């Protein structure tokens, strides 16, 4: 039994082994608990202003849609302290953790962002942090590792299966299954077992919040549609939750579309995966004919979750949210037009939205709609990446 | 079927417990796995516990890993797992047959489709590593419609509540784990399990086999002084294959002492 709905329609639910459920049903309690409680919640918001920086800008971009009848805003989750949208749900589940008196940390991370993040909360609130990466990605994202090590946390390279993220999430919840009673799994996305898709929700939702407050001073009217990425879906489900009883709002996810849907060198399950049961939940996923879990390919190495949070598959399901794709290309040629005329540089993630953006505004460029993009992190990360394909394209 | 039940009124009778073996199917290939199996049949083992190589094992530690990735790296799938069983089924009449499963392989084609596959086969139950009794519902009720055992896990500080759903909606065998933590050799259990043993009982549960970090006699004959029925061990059976896999004749020679051994301790 539970106190809340692990479910969201068909999608979600606790597929963990038995040992780890008394572990969910305390978090669940304790989450329940603090969104009662003023002092948790004031506690939260001083984290989220006086060191994170919220709120973060709303940006109106003029120069890239001059001509059309597109108003763009950005989101500038950038501009958060550790420059993606990350921080706002960790600071939140480090509270989590301390309120039920654990003083361990576990996480996982990809691409390292999760973790850097996950460190980073850790050493202000005195936890002690241990993080799995998979060999593959410990040995690409140099940077990210040393970031993490320079903030006191342990890195633990994870060898198992595709040594990737998906095994990095395995070998987390071992360690979990077995530390519990003193370590909180400080999990990444809104995805896995019931209540993180949740409680990831509930923490990034100011996202939400703060853009809807800040296009009613700046438009007077909500926006026609936000746009988001999505990788596991966070970064998306805090943009979309307080619009999702605005009817009128388009809510649209953009997931990666690698070399092309048609290549099969993507990350796009949601709409081009099947429905599976894997890391604690059921949940459109990358996955062989016969059931083995496959890997998530883009350009961008945030968006390589080989599945998606159980909120996005339900809102898919009933029409309130539409969901997309971009390829590298697109993603790429966005990155290059944010940097040139607004003089910012985006995550090569947030550029996937952003191309979206761009193709709402270029296909129909007299068709008025006023559109949000989460510009959910900087890419000062990607410029290598950029750097490398510009060269050898030539 | 009733497997499970002969077994158990048989061992009774001979006032023995269950010495239950734990290997990965096709690890590490198809053939030697089959000769394994028998092997372990004929050196003892009163039934067996079948793993099928699935990419995301979460509940195994890296022994049961390894074997994994050894299937996997001999190119192991599910189907063939399948046409595995039925043959060691056609060879072998009375032993249990359990298979260890993760979610999502027993989901992917449909799950009553995978249920009416193992009884076809003639495996007698399925243990899905990842669906705690909570979401059990579909799993239970699609083994039990195709003559198949649904196996729950009782972890070492089950309530009463947990106890009494593993006891009413369980057959076969009921899981005890001996401890928290994923399965390895490395790690004993060292929480004492005989009142979980004895309300399991009251609560007319099926036979409880202890498993997790079961590798040597004491702990075979300790279960069943404990109340169990039985034991089950699998990394260090694993461990056997892992050590030996340059010489396939040392390991099967190996693999019978070990488990002559294991079901020695369970006589007495
Ligand atoms: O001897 P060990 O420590 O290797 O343990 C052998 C375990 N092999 S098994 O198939 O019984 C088995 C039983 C339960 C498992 O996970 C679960 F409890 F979550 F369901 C995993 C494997
Ligand atoms: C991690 C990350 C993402 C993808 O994760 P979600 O959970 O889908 O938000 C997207 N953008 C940035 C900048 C990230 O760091
Ligand atoms: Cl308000
Ligand atoms: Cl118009
Ligand atoms: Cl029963
Ligand atoms: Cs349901
Ligand atoms: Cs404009
Ligand atoms: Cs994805």
């Amino acid at each position: 039994t539970t106190l809340l709905n692990p479910y969201f329609g068909e999608f979600g639910g606790m597929y963990v082994p038995q040992i780890l459920m008394p572990a969910l049903n305390q978090l669940e309690e304790a989450f329940v608990s603090a969104q009662k409680d003023p002092e948790f919640q004031a506690q939260f918001a001083d984290l989220l202003k006086n060191y994170a920086g919220r709120p973060t800008a709303l940006t109106k971009c003029q120069n890239i849609t001059a001509g059309t009848r597109t108003t763009l805003y950005l989101k500038r989750e950038d501009l958060l302290h550790g420059g993606a949208h990350k921080t706002n749900q960790v600071l939140g589940q480090a509270l989590l953790a301390k309120r039920m008196g654990k003083s361990e940390i576990i996480a996982e991370t990809g691409a390292g962002a999760h973790g850097v993040a996950s460190a980073l909360a850790s050493a202000l609130l005195g936890l002690k942090c241990r993080i799995y990466m998979g060999a593959k990605d410990v040995e690409r994202q140099s940077p990210n590792v040393f970031r993490m090590r320079l903030m006191g946390a342990e890195v633990i390279p994870v060898h198992s299966g595709s040594a990737t993220l998906k095994d990095a999430c395995n070998e987390a919840l071992r360690d979990w299954s077995g530390s519990y009673e003193t370590a909180h799994y400080m999990l990444g996305t809104a995805a896995g077992p019931h209540p993180y898709p949740t409680i990831v929700r509930e923490f990034q939702r100011m996202i939400g919040e703060e853009t809807k407050a800040q296009i009613l001073d700046k438009e007077g009217r909500l926006p026609d549609a936000v746009i988001a990425c999505v990788g596991g879906g966070s970064n998306a489900i805090g943009m979309f939750a307080d619009f999702i009883n605005d009817t009128s709002v388009g809510l649209i996810g953009v997931e990666p579309g690698g070399h092309g849907i048609e290549t099969g060198e993507h990350g796009a399950p949601l709409k081009h995966g099947r429905v599976g049961i894997y890391f604690g939940m059921k949940a459109p996923m990358m996955q062989t004919a016969d059931g083995q879990i496959e890997e998530s390919y883009s350009i961008s190495a945030g968006l390589d979750f080989p599945s998606v949070g159980p909120q996005h598959a339900y809102l898919n399901s009933i029409g309130r949210a539409d969901y997309v794709s971009i390829t590298d290309d697109e993603a790429l040629e966005a990155f290059k037009t944010l940097c040139r005329h607004e003089g910012i540089i985006p995550a090569l993630e947030s550029s996937h939205a952003l191309a979206h953006a761009l193709k709402m505004m270029r296909e129909q460029p007299e068709k008025e709609q006023l559109l949000v993009v989460n510009l959910s992190g900087r890419g000062d990360k990607d410029i290598f990446t950029v750097h490398d394909i510009l060269k050898a394209r030539g | 079927m009733e497997r499970y039940e002969n077994l158990f009124a048989q061992l009774n009778d001979r006032r023995e417990g269950a010495f239950v073996p734990f290997v990965t199917l096709g690890d590490p290939g198809i053939e030697q796995s089959l000769k394994i199996i028998d092997t372990l049949i004929d050196a003892g083992a009163d039934a067996l516990e079948l793993g099928v190589p699935f990419s995301d094992p979460l509940a195994d530690g890296p022994t049961i890993q390894n074997a994994n990735l050894r299937a996997f790296a001999a190119g192991v799938t599910p189907a063939q797992c399948f046409e595995m069983l039925a043959l060691i089924r056609e060879k072998h009449p009375t032993i249990p047959i359990g298979l260890l499963m993760y979610a999502n392989l027993v989901f992917n084609n449909g799950i009553d489709a995978f249920y009416a596959r193992c009884e076809q086969v003639g495996v007698d139950s399925v243990l899905v590593a990842d669906v705690p009794v909570e979401e059990s519902a579909p799993f239970r009720q699609a083994a039990l419609r195709h003559n198949i055992a649904p196996i729950f896990i009782c972890p070492p500080n089950a309530d009463d509540d947990l106890l009494r759903q593993v006891a009413s909606y369980g057959r076969g065998y009921t899981y005890l784990l001996s401890r928290s933590g994923v399965t390895g050799a490395e790690n004993r259990g060292a929480l004492p399990l005989h009142h979980l043993i004895e309300k399991l009982k009251e609560y007319h549960a099926a036979p409880a086999l202890q498993g997790f970090g079961i590798s040597s006699p004491e702990q075979v004959s300790a279960a069943v002084r404990a109340g169990a029925a039985g034991a089950i061990s699998g990394s260090a059976i694993v461990k056997i294959i892992e050590k030996n896999l340059a010489s396939p004749k040392q390991m099967l020679a190996e693999l019978r002492s070990f488990v002559s051994a294991m079901k020695a301790a369970s006589r007495a």
